[PDB]
RNA sequence: CCUCCGCAUAAGCCUGCGUCAGAUUAAAACACUGAACUGACAAUUAACAGCCCAAUAUCUACAAUCAACCAACAAGUCAUUAUUACCCUCACUGUCAACCCAACACAGGCAUGCUCAUAAGGAAAGGUUAAAAAAAGUAAAAGGAACUCGGCAAAUCUUACCCCGCCUGUUUACCAAAAACAUCACCUCUAGCAUCACCAGUAUUAGAGGCACCGCCUGCCCAGUGACACAUGUUUAACGGCCGCGGUACCCUAACCGUGCAAAGGUAGCAUAAUCACUUGUUCCUUAAAUAGGGACCUGUAUGAAUGGCUCCACGAGGGUUCAGCUGUCUCUUACUUUUAACCAGUGAAAUUGACCUGCCCGUGAAGAGGCGGGCAUAACACAGCAAGACGAGAAGACCCUAUGGAGCUUUAAUUUAUUAAUGCAAACAGUAUACCAAACCUGCAUUAAAAAUUUCGGUUGGGGCGACCUCGGAGCAGAACCCAACCUCCGAGCAGUACAUGCUAAGACUUCACCAGUCAAAGCGAACCUCAAUUGAUCCA
RNA sequence: GCUAAACCUAGCCCCAAACCCACUCCACCUUACUACCAGACAACCUUAGCCAAACCAUUUACCCAAAUAAAGUAUAGGCGAUAGAAAUUGAAACCUGGCGCAAUAGAUAUAGUACCGCAAGGGAAAGAUGAAAAAUUAUAACCAAGCAUAAUAUAGCAAGGACUAACCCCUAUACCUUCUGCAUAAUGAAUUAACUAGAAAUAACUUUGCAAGGAGAGCCAAAGCUAAGACCCCCGAAACCAGACGAGCUACCUAAGAACAGCUAAAAGAGCACACCCGUCUAUGUAGCAAAAUAGUGGGAAGAUUUAUAGGUAGAGGCGACAAACCUA
């Protein structure tokens, strides 16, 4: 991911991670199950509903996605009409 | 001298292709110089000449960054010198034609001290400046006798 | 690569000029024609292939006289210096030409044919139908180029109105203008194909290196081609 | 093939 | 005593065995003092070969080889004329040597003349004794190749037979010098022709290819490739190919017929051969004894007619055998000289070395112990020879295997024609009664034969290829929660017989030992009142 | 105590400032280090390649306009390993050193010297007494690897336990590593002296300071912000391109020359055989005379033979009587 560039000497990110995932401020990444739009005629409606759900990642996957990004993608955005605004803060956490 | 892909796609092979313009050996006629020249002219040059209404206008209106040729700059400098020095172009017994030619090209008229340095390269300019600033070394005997006569006049008239 | 040609003589003379061998070397120096190199030293003779030619202050026909028949190593046939007038020029010898012969180099085309011998030369417009000719030209005042080897000869076929079709030794027809001068007869030094070589020493003396030793697999061009006769090529310019 | 290495001569100062 | 040497010319740094002092130290493989030196002294003087030629036009076909007979073929190494202007003259480079190229004072190499041994030039030996071993020289009672795979040094002087190649020659400089490449004879294809080799040539020529003389001959084919005509064809001395079965009288090898294919179903010849294993073939001879050699046979199912088949005139450092005569290779070795060997005088290595106070047997260990256990063995130190061990010395093995590390060759493995000649289109010129003709030279698009700008060649394989497999489920191994492999032994699956509420949300779990994935389901709105075991496909893009 | 150990100066690297120079006379474009004579032709051109994506065919900062935040954002990319701006607030003239070193360090350098090849090119150590060397004095010695002074004395990985004394008595299988297992007969080593091998981001841990704000503009924040400390090796291949060099050995060609006694000479790309061209075999050595030698047995030696001189054909090639043979061991 180029730890040191040749012009600015900073850290670069992977645009695939940004285009395929979505990081929340709490420290979770929202992904999408693969195969949710292809070959939907041989799958049961239960599987079709399960594939169309925002599934969270794990620990090592979240750590990898954080290491592949810089400090810009780990901030807090205040959009006007953000459907994921209620998922940024995570309350009721006891270790 | 560029590069062209195979089937117009970047997922093939990057080949090199060099295009060449088309050359048509034609013949023109300059009115300012009154002499025909054989020039391998292309198509865009002919179009620009037709749009500029003649060859002399196309040569005198286009700047040095448009001709991209030394012969064009030489023709421009020659026309400028002919229009500035007012030298007899054709011949006597009919000055009305020369007067009409000079009146047709009157919206420029670059002075003589500035038209001689139009189109010359760096080496040619240095050579011309050295030839103008040649001057064989004057013997010091003349300067010595001049200083001597000046000193004697200064000491005598006082 | 300072490769200069030895053909530095713009005036016709009689003294044999020394020639330099090449061995397949052009102006760059790389071998482009294989099989040439290493041979016996030879001297070049300025051979005048143009038969009819007027001398100084001359125009009409002139007589000649064969002196002595020699040999030319630059070709297969033998040459013979024929004197006449106030100059001597080398021409190609013909069959049955010895010392003391008399040949004619005419140009005035007559009404009927001319029963000339096998030594003199006359234009094709005055020769009978079916005559063994040689050293035929292509343009009036150009020079003889076709049929110039040893024993080669051509036979006249027919005439139309201003052309003359000549049967070439390759069984191919070819027409030419009527005002072209061509010799009559066959070239000397016959039975050249019966010359048995014997050993490679003769080929090394002639200046021919042996062929390549690589085994080349014959492609599709090694088979026999039974092809018809190509059409007659025309040299007469028509507006 | 015919493998062979050439010897190396030292400078004439030692 | 040798002279297989030397003197000059040619090439080559130019002072490199003349004198003087130092010669204490420093280079002689040791010394004197000097061909492996420090400083000073000056050699070589040209007549030797060079340093060269005032122009304008023109002239030069009857070789050399004692060149006089003769005779040729590879067709050849030497010459002037008319005119204009020019009467100043001897300058320059080296003349030494014991010498050059190979790291050297090297048993290597160097062009021509001179007497081919002389008038040039040098010393195989430092001394002491005669160890073993090795190398170079003379011969030997009897056998003369009986030893060795093979006549392998050697001297006598040596005949015949077979294969291969026509011959001379040349090729792997530095392990193969050959049957290997070439050579005249033959055959195939291409080209109507003037300036830079081809060629200052003309279809009895030139270029591109296959075998390679003389004698007998080259029988067939365009279904497949290429080439030529675009007339469906021609080409094979262009790439290549010329059957099987059944019925077939006593014995093999069959005469003949039927059957299916196709261009023909092996023509001539020759041989168990340089010829797949059977093959040490029948048999004769050469030896008393012969897979060695020659002669007559093809079931040669894999010889074969220019990938040419065989004798023949001559030949081969090519591969094999033998006859009359002889060489210690042997039975069985020996007599002498030199190099060399042992000691004395000095310069004086290279490989190699973890340290050694370093014996043997049995047994053990990373599987072959002088260093481990039990025994045997033992005052110490040098010289002179052999190899049994220290898996001894030289090359990170050239043989086997791995490598998403390379390179060479050939394509009908992949992107493309980037450069030709042919094409069709568009612009560029000029005539032409609503039509045709598109010449020479430039530009862009797409196609056909040659080059090419780049690349890879998957995995397990009781070492690798070949044998077998590449995804998933079930039955025993794994027996009563769960998981567990094998190139352990078996069934299978890449789907199906019928309604689309096979609609939308939403607590809780299992999870093929991780992840990506898959499955069950509380309840509500909506509606009348789902079967089988694996049964399959993600990112990007369209 | 012999061999041999230390003695600081030519200076060496980067900053700030400053823009730095080029004939005493002769010779220097032909055979440079040459005084003197008749065809004037000589540049104007996408660089490529390695590596990476575990191959590789698209792609891979290097492009010569001062900082920073934006921002590694939109974008380009077999949409993947990667590459990467712009719009925008903005960027305080002048001061002479080394928390670098002292000959195996620092430029290779006292020097681009010797040496290697025809050639481009490669290319290394040097110098130590002293105020008075016009003080040739008497001292300053003492430490590593090699030696005598002063050899060995039976037994054993060289060591330990020990007693009045070295041995004698008992125990005990060198060092690091790929390896389950190594002193194993696997790898490295003769010693001494000098030199040589863990360089760093997002995210983490600890400690000061401030605080709903922290921070010397930009960034973050539902207890945060700033600063400091802490951390990620060396050496070793075959391959490819670009710019220049080679036919003086060897392959081929070109112009002018030279060489071959004697006998049989059948007329001959005939035979034996001198000098000469090449080397089929034996014997000697493989750190030799020699990084390819010594005698004959060898083939040719009137021609497809050898050689002195000069020139040309060079790597995406030259040449080739085709050995993938040769192109300076
Ligand atoms: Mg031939
Ligand atoms: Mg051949
Ligand atoms: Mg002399
Ligand atoms: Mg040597
Ligand atoms: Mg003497
Ligand atoms: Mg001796
Ligand atoms: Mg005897
Ligand atoms: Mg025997
Ligand atoms: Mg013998
Ligand atoms: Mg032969
Ligand atoms: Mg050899
Ligand atoms: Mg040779
Ligand atoms: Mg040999
Ligand atoms: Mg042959
Ligand atoms: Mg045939
Ligand atoms: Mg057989
Ligand atoms: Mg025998
Ligand atoms: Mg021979
Ligand atoms: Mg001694
Ligand atoms: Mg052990
Ligand atoms: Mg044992
Ligand atoms: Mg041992
Ligand atoms: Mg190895
Ligand atoms: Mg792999
Ligand atoms: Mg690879
Ligand atoms: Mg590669
Ligand atoms: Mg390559
Ligand atoms: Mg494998
Ligand atoms: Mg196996
Ligand atoms: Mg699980
Ligand atoms: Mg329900
Ligand atoms: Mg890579
Ligand atoms: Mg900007
Ligand atoms: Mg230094
Ligand atoms: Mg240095
Ligand atoms: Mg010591
Ligand atoms: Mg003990
Ligand atoms: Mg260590
Ligand atoms: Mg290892
Ligand atoms: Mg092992
Ligand atoms: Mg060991
Ligand atoms: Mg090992
Ligand atoms: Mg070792
Ligand atoms: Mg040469
Ligand atoms: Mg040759
Ligand atoms: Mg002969
Ligand atoms: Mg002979
Ligand atoms: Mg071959």
């Amino acid at each position: 991911l180029t730890y040191f560039s040749a012009r600015k000497g900073k850290r670069k990110t992977v645009k695939a991670v940004i285009d395929r995932f979505l990081r929340l401020h709490c420290g979770l990444w929202v992904r999408r199950k693969a195969g949710y739009k292809k070959k939907l005629w041989k799958k049961t409606p239960a599987r079709k509903k399960r594939l169309r759900e925002f599934v969270f990642c794990n620990k090592t996957q979240s750590k990898l996605l954080d290491k592949m990004t810089t400090s810009f993608w780990k901030r807090r955005n205040w959009y006007v009409d953000d459907p994921y605004q209620k998922y940024h803060d995570r309350t009721n956490l006891k270790v | 001298l560029g590069q062209i892909y195979a089937n117009n796609d970047k997922l093939s092979k990057r080949l090199k292709k060099v295009w060449k313009p088309q050359l048509f050996e034609r013949e023109f006629y300059s009115e300012i110089l009154d002499k025909k020249f054989t020039v391998t002219v292309t198509m865009r040059t002919l179009d620009l000449i037709d749009e500029a209404y003649g060859l002399d206008f196309y040569i005198l209106k286009a700047s040095g960054e448009d001709l991209c040729s030394k012969f064009g700059m030489d023709l421009k400098r020659g026309m400028l010198l002919r229009l500035a020095r007012q030298d007899p172009q054709l011949h006597p017994e009919d000055p009305e034609r020369r007067a009409a030619i000079y009146d047709k090209y009157k919206e420029f008229a670059i002075p003589e001290e500035e038209a001689e340095w139009v189109g010359l390269t760096l080496e040619e300019a240095i050579e011309k400046q050295r030839l103008l600033e040649e001057k064989d070394p004057v013997p010091l005997f003349k300067i010595y006798v001049a200083e001597l006569i000046q000193q004697l006049q200064q000491q005598a008239l006082s | 690569a300072n490769f200069v040609s030895w053909k530095s003589r713009t005036k016709y003379t009689i003294t044999p000029v020394k020639m330099r061998k090449s061995g397949g070397r052009d102006h760059t120096g790389r071998i482009r024609v294989h099989g040439i190199g290493g041979g016996h030293k030879q001297r070049y003779r300025m051979i005048d292939f143009l038969r009819f030619r007027p001398e100084e202050t001359k125009s009409g026909p002139f007589e000649e006289k064969v002196i002595q028949v020699r040999y030319d190593p630059c070709r297969s046939a033998d040459i013979a210096l024929v004197a006449g007038g106030s100059r001597k020029r080398w021409i190609i010898a013909t069959e049955n030409m010895q010392a003391g012969d008399t040949i004619l180099n005419s140009n005035h085309i007559g009404r009927m044919a001319v029963a000339a011998r096998e030594g003199d030369a006359h234009p094709l417009g005055a020769l009978p139908v079916g005559t063994l000719i040689n050293n035929v030209e292509s343009e009036p005042g150009r020079g003889a180029q076709y049929i110039r080897a040893a024993g080669t000869c051509g036979v006249l076929l027919r005439k139309v109105n201003g052309t003359a079709i000549i049967q070439l030794p390759s069984k191919r027809q070819m027409q030419v203008l009527e005002t072209c001068v061509a010799t009559v007869g066959r070239v000397s030094n016959v039975d050249h194909n019966k010359r048995v070589i014997g050993k490679a020493g003769r080929n090394r003396w002639l200046g021919k290196r042996p062929n390549s030793g690589r085994w080349h697999r014959k492609g599709g061009w090694a088979g026999r081609k039974i092809r018809p006769l190509p059409p007659m090529k025309s040299y007469v310019k028509l507006p | 093939k015919k493998r062979f290495t050439p010897p190396i001569y030292q400078p004439k100062f030692k």
